[PDB]
């Protein structure tokens, strides 16, 4: 500003991104090059500070990666790294290659996710099974399993420890007429050899995040015992002992439909993912764009639903089309009428092309209620968001009663006075909330009885109640997501 | 005592236009026996021919004649500022208005202000036992 | 020679509950598609009878092109069809009665959906299959409503004289 060249005006910019409003979360593992602390909270800059503060391919990094893939600019992010139990085993997987390349071709494979594809050209004819497995050279390092190149077969092990190593199932063209000049003779078998065994529990949620606010909480990780411990964290944000915090989590299931029910514990503040047993793409980082995409990176609006082709497009996600819908049609409505979220293709092919998935239902876990009665008060996410956005709102607003005179025991108020009674007080809440049909709420049943303002001195015994403390109860409801109109055909053969 | 009609409760608040400044909800009185009159339905309608009717926009008009406050300018209660009125009769009624504009102001002594005020919508409180919704 | 000289024959057409009815807690639906028809010695066939009706149920159950936005729509579902492009007759397939939105209380929601069904609707008179229709809705309660949709046909052989409008074309399938 202060500058030579005095004129009328003087101007003075500070920084480039500005919105700070948002704030997104993501926890995972980590490996133990990482240079970032454990269990503590940090702001995570673009990619380019990745790899090294979180190790090389490590699962905190990938679903990172997806996060700011999907999310250019206009949210925060932050990050809270984990370590690996104390005696967590690695998973170990196994792909021989058997056979001599007998004519020139080039061999390509599918793993993981789009981004870590590789295709190499076979060097020559008559190359043995030896000299081939160079795959191993040409594996992306950002994947999180590590190839050892034996003789004549390649070892896949684990980064990370615990059950997260246990999703896998390969895509290949070393067979049948696809004579992208494939090389002839050449096969390729897969098979697992060890499982992961220990995942961390941590509990410490009320220490590392105390008293700040998020919005969405992202968990890269299929532990139950652990997405529980998250589900009652968030309950606290939500409790009437203290000022709420609010916000969101997102998690994934995966398993067959007998397994994946199993997990309805009936909670609103999660959104549980179910994925079937054979999803051609890591888990964790489907869920990681789901939830960068509905964290407030679209979901400035509380009222927008994450749905459709249009608007639940994980664009990122690239997926070979499978020979088989996964998620059968008798069974995908059971998962939507069980309040769980199911994705699929948002395109039409059975090729083994690629394409993309995108969400069907953005929908809670929510069922049945407190009384244990059935409703659906917070089946849609989007309640839960409107619901946040109300109580800021009218919190504003009633702020301009803090410390206005209030008359009571005698309604008369003097002339020249600046104070308010009840009855007035009352008329100019109904005024506010009359005004936001069509924002958060829709037309009320009845606005003369779900508002009501009594004074504590009408609620607490004579001589117990404290002078200038009111109750306010109101009741709402969100707009309207369409309706049903069966509808009756006519032909009316005859005429008149 | 419910069957009197009259006023109890005159509170305005002002908002000057060029300086944003804002005054509290202060109270008035009323400088003769009239009262406040008041037009809550935005549409009008017209006569046609065999029962038919036409409809137009018009607005919410309110009519409230009050004394001028001692510590207030007299350009203020003309159309020099925003105002946000409510009125409390003795029965019960309570209607509110926001975000007014007085409209074709006329002469007065220093004293006496009728003002002319036309918004959006109002809202009117009934009584508790309501009929309509 | 013979007094059926009219040689047009009639092909397939979707029919309501070809495929039975999906019930849930709701209410019970019904789920249009192809009927077959079995003979003694197997020899399966489709049924083509009710066309006009088949018809209307084409017009009503698939999305049409999507008025531009600002915003945009992903190349999959900008809606209509891609066999619109050849036809002569200068209109689009397909209905938009799904694309109303939520506006001003519930009644006029449904307003402007009676509103989409006549404007959809109409072309049937445009082909020339019927000479009238309309739609009539009520609204009764928050959850219950209810709309028929009257459709006027004609007999194959005509039978009047004197008729202030005109004898639609492609009257042969008589409805």
């Amino acid at each position: 500003a202060l500058s030579d060249g005095f004129v009328r005006l003087c101007i003075d910019p500070s920084l480039n991104f500005f919105g700070e409003g948002c704030k997104i979360l993501v926890e995972g593992q980590i490996t133990d090059d990482a240079t970032a602390a454990e269990n503590v909270v940090t702001c995570v800059n673009s990619e380019l500070d990745l790899v090294e503060r979180f190790g090389q391919g490590s699962v905190l990094t990938e679903s990172l990666r997806k996060v700011f893939c999907m999310c250019k600019s206009g949210v925060s992010v932050y990050a809270l790294p984990r370590a690996d139990a104390a005696a967590a085993v690695s998973a170990v997987y196994t792909l021989t290659v058997t056979g001599t390349a007998l004519t020139d071709g080039r061999v390509q494979l599918y793993m993981g996710e789009a981004e870590y594809s590789l295709d190499i050209g076979v060097d020559e004819g008559d190359t043995p099974t030896q000299i081939a497995a160079k795959i191993v050279a040409a594996i992306s390092p950002d994947f999180p399993y590590e190839a050892t190149a034996a003789a004549g077969v390649i070892t896949l092990t684990a980064r990370n420890g615990g059950t997260i190593g246990n999703h896998l199932s390969v895509i290949y063209t070393n067979l049948g007429s696809c004579t992208s000049v494939t090389p002839e003779g050449v096969t390729v078998a897969f098979a697992q050899t060890t499982p992961g065994s220990v995942n961390p529990e941590p509990n410490d949620y009320a220490s590392v995040v105390n008293e700040c606010c998020f919005a969405v909480y992202v968990l890269s990780s299929d532990d139950t015992d652990w997405q529980e411990n998250l589900r009652d964290w968030i309950r606290s944000a939500w409790d009437c002992s203290k000022p709420q915090c609010f916000g969101h989590g997102y998690v994934f299931n995966k398993g067959t439909l007998g397994q994946v029910l199993a997990d309805g514990d009936n909670s609103a503040e999660l959104s549980r993912l179910a994925l079937p047993t054979t999803y051609p793409v890591l888990p964790y980082l489907t869920n990681a764009a789901y939830g960068a995409l509905s964290a407030c990176s679209t979901c400035e609006n509380p009222e927008l639903n994450v749905q459709g082709q249009t608007y639940g497009l994980l664009s990122c996600i690239n997926m070979p089309e499978s020979c088989t819908p996964g998620w059968e049609f008798t069974e995908v409505t059971q998962l939507q009428n069980n309040g769980f979220v199911v994705s699929g293709p948002a395109t039409t092919s059975g090729q083994g092309n690629f394409t993309s998935p995108y969400i069907y239902n953005d929908v809670t876990n929510y069922l049945r209620d407190e009384k244990n009665r059935p409703n659906a008060t917070f089946r849609d996410a989007s309640s839960r968001r409107l619901a946040a956005a109300t109580g800021v709102a009218l919190a504003t607003f009633l702020q301009q009663f803090n410390g206005l005179a209030v008359f009571t025991k005698n309604t008369n108020i003097k002339t020249g006075i600046i104070g308010t009674n009840l009855r007035l007080m009352l008329g100019k809440i109904r005024k506010w909330a009359s005004d936001n049909v069509g924002v958060l709420f829709s037309e009320f049943d009845n606005i003369n009885e779900d508002i009501q303002l009594v004074s504590d001195f009408d609620v607490q015994p004579k001589c117990v109640g404290q002078p200038g403390v009111f109750h306010l109860n109101m009741r709402y409801r969100p707009p309207v997501r369409g309706a049903r109109i069966n509808v009756n055909l006519v032909p009316a053969l005859f005429d008149n | 005592c419910n069957k009197q009609n009259g006023v109890k409760n005159i509170l305005i608040t002002f908002t000057h236009c060029d300086t944003g400044e804002v005054i509290g909800p202060i109270s008035h009185e009323q400088p003769d026996d009239t009262l406040p009159t008041y037009k809550t339905c935005a549409w009008t309608n017209t006569a046609l021919t065999n029962g038919a009717v036409m409809r137009s926009a018009s607005n919410a008009t309110m009519t409230l004649p009050v004394v001028r406050d001692p510590r207030v300018p007299l350009a203020w209660y003309q159309g020099c500022a925003q105002i946000d009125a409510q009125v409390e009769k003795f029965d019960g009624t309570v209607m509110t208005l926001t975000e007014g504009a007085v409209t074709e102001p006329e002469e007065s002594d220093g004293r006496a202000v009728t003002m002319t005020i036309i918004a959006a919508e109002i809202d009117e409180l009934l009584p508790p036992g309501s009929l309509a919704a | 020679n013979f007094e059926t000289a009219d040689r047009r024959k009639r092909f397939w057409t979707t029919q309501v509950a070809a495929c039975g009815q999906s019930s849930d807690d709701c209410g019970d639906c019904a789920r249009p598609g192809l009927q077959l028809l079995c003979n003694g010695e197997g020899r399966i066939t489709i049924a083509t009878d009710n066309y006009v009706a088949g018809l209307a149920l084409n017009i009503l159950l698939t999305d049409a092109s999507k008025a531009d936005t600002g915003c945009g729509w992903t190349p999959g579902n900008r809606g209509g069809f891609w066999g619109d492009s050849f036809r002569s007759d200068n209109m689009r397939s397909g209905s938009k009665i799904r694309q109303v939105t939520a506006r001003g209380s519930m009644r006029e929601t449904v307003a402007l959906i009676r509103a989409y069904a006549i404007d959809d609707l109409k072309k049937l008179v445009a082909y020339g299959v019927a000479k009238s229709v309309d739609v009539d809705l009520t609204y009764q309660g928050s959850n219950k409503i209810d709309m028929t949709i009257m459709i006027q046909g004609v007999d194959g052989n005509e039978s009047r004289v004197g008729l202030t409008g005109e004898r639609i074309a492609n009257a042969w399938v008589w409805s």
